[PDB]
């Protein structure tokens, strides 16, 4: 009772929600330096989305 | 043998976001406990003060919720508004 | 952030409850068959 | 020169890998550690010339040990013969007739292995030279299993090789042979291998042929621009399996051997030289030895001798049974491919 039919072409994705874990080089030990870990954590968490 | 209390231990493995420290930032390693006999015999005659008023953090520690079970629903606005609506409760965290 | 978990957990019992309030629907399909069961005498009778 | 199927046409340049690398350590940065917090030639040679350049702008690869030897042409013939063959060095036989007189056991002929070396130099002409396997096989030809394929590796002999009356060097060796295994210094304390055949050089009496002593076949640059390419040849009455055999079917790298047979009776001394492929470790092959070859144990010290000879490392190995031409000989040849040389030492009887 058809003959053509419409199909998807595009494949799927995923949408990631990870762990999220840092690594950091560090120069000098001070609150700027330590806070940039809290910085680059959200750096970090602002890329996924 | 007061050297000995000092060398037995391994060091630590966390740093602190805040250090107890001398006023002039020298920071502190570690801690003896006695009793006030024995540490006021101490302080006069084998041991000295380099300093008496020291610096302590006040603000405690805090936490970060990093990842978590992706969970949400919807009521029947297309299908893909059930993705969209994630990025929003994931910018909330944010 | 509390507040945000309450987003989710009473919005929960939404599904749960419409499960649960969805079986009276289906009890009376269910308890219209098991009398009508009973006043019904076979055709061969 | 950087074509657009890129991630194997740079693959196969010898990676990102070396570019990255090089990233991390080179590319970035001041830190490794730092403070803290005239027409038509010219331009033809001209482009040669910058074709060096070319070969000095830049230089997988494998490597290899190539070998040469001022070879005399009596017993083998490079130039019969086709690249890709089976080649044998010897020792000096000056030895020859004072090792016969004193491992031949009591009662036996010393005296024959001496008169027999001595008739072949004789007949050769009408000095540790080299022994190509194909003129081997038609000497113990008279021992074999399929015989009609052993006189098919006579039909061409008697007519391609370089010399006089190749069939009386032929049956001068053979009783060589037979005075061998009868003064009991056996083939095996003789016969060395050397490499398989890439190229030769022609002279008159005399030939200079290279060989791979080491290392795989197909990719040396054999001279000729065209082909640098050379498959292993074997002729079939020595080619012997022991994954049919056995029942050995599974796939791996297949090694490739070299096997002598003694038979030892009165004056009726039986060789053949065979090339055993098999998926076995040399220490597990003399079991494999006793299960086949029992025949000779009897009528004889073992029967048996053997060395390696080369792996074949593909995982299903794959052979070739063919009827090649050697001039107008047609003759069903065994060709192998794909074979990495790799020698070692013979094993003992006594």
């Amino acid at each position: 009772e058809d003959t053509e039919a419409d199909v998807p072409v595009t494949y799927g994705e995923m949408v990631l929600n990870g762990a999220n874990l840092v690594t950091a080089l560090v120069m000098g030990k001070a609150v700027r330096s330590l806070d940039d870990v809290g910085r680059h954590l959200l750096e970090m968490q602002e890329e996924q989305l | 043998w007061l050297v000995d209390l000092t060398t037995a231990t391994q060091p630590s493995v966390a740093v602190p976001r805040l250090t107890h420290a001398d006023t002039r930032g020298r920071p502190v390693d570690g801690v003896l406990v006695t009793t006030a006999a024995i540490k006021q015999r101490l302080l006069q005659s084998f041991l000295k003060v380099e300093d008496t008023e020291a610096d302590v953090p006040v603000t405690y520690g805090e936490m970060v919720l990093n990842g978590a079970n992706l969970v949400t629903a919807l009521v029947m606005r297309s299908l893909d508004d059930v993705g969209r609506h994630l990025l929003e409760m994931q910018e909330e965290q944010l | 952030i509390s507040l945000h978990r309450q987003l989710r957990a009473i919005q929960q019992l939404a599904r749960n409850v419409q499960a649960v309030l969805g079986a009276f629907e289906r009890g009376t399909a269910d308890q219209m068959l098991h009398v009508l069961l009973e006043k019904a005498p076979p055709l061969a009778l | 020169t950087k074509p657009l199927p890129t991630a194997p046409m740079a693959w196969a340049e010898s990676s990102p890998r070396e570019l990255a690398g090089h990233a991390p350590l080179r590319r970035v940065l001041r830190p490794p550690i730092a403070r803290r917090d005239t027409r038509a030639t010219r331009d033809d040679t001209e482009q040669a010339v910058d074709k060096i350049l070319r070969g000095a702008r830049r230089a997988g690869a494998p490597r290899y040990h190539l070998t040469r030897q001022v070879t005399l042409t009596d017993l083998c013939q490079p130039n019969a013969e086709r690249a890709g063959a089976l080649l044998l060095a010897l020792r000096h036989p000056t030895d020859l007739p004072h090792l016969a007189r004193h491992r031949a056991p009591p009662g036996r002929q010393t005296e024959r292995l001496a008169e027999a070396w001595g008739q072949l130099l004789e007949a050769s002409a009408l000095r540790a030279g080299l022994v190509s396997f194909n003129f081997l096989v038609a000497a113990c030809a008279a021992a074999y299993d399929a015989r009609d394929a052993a006189e098919a590796v006579r039909a061409h002999i008697t007519t391609n090789y370089g010399g006089t009356r190749a069939g009386a060097r032929l049956d001068r060796f053979s009783e060589c042979l037979r005075a061998m295994v009868h003064t009991h210094v056996f083939p095996h304390e003789v016969m060395r291998f050397f490499g398989g055949l890439v190229s030769w050089v022609t002279q008159d009496e005399l030939a200079s042929v290279t060989a791979v002593c080491s290392g795989p076949q197909e990719a040396t640059h054999t001279g000729h621009p065209g082909r640098p390419r050379s498959a292993v040849t074997i002729p079939a009455c020595a080619f012997v399996d022991l994954d049919a055999e056995l029942c050995l079917g599974g796939p791996g790298a297949a090694f490739l051997y070299l096997v002598f047979t003694y038979r030892q009776c009165r004056d009726q001394e039986l060789c053949c030289v065979y090339v055993v492929k098999s998926q076995l470790p040399p220490r597990g092959l003399e079991a494999a030895l006793e299960r086949l070859f029992g025949r000779l144990r009897i009528t004889n010290c073992t029967y048996a001798a053997f060395a390696e000879l080369g792996v074949m490392p593909d995982d299903s190995p794959r052979c070739l049974h063919r009827t090649e031409r050697f001039g107008a000989v047609g003759v069903p040849v065994v060709i192998l491919e794909g074979v990495v040389w790799r020698p070692g030492g013979w094993r003992a009887c006594a």
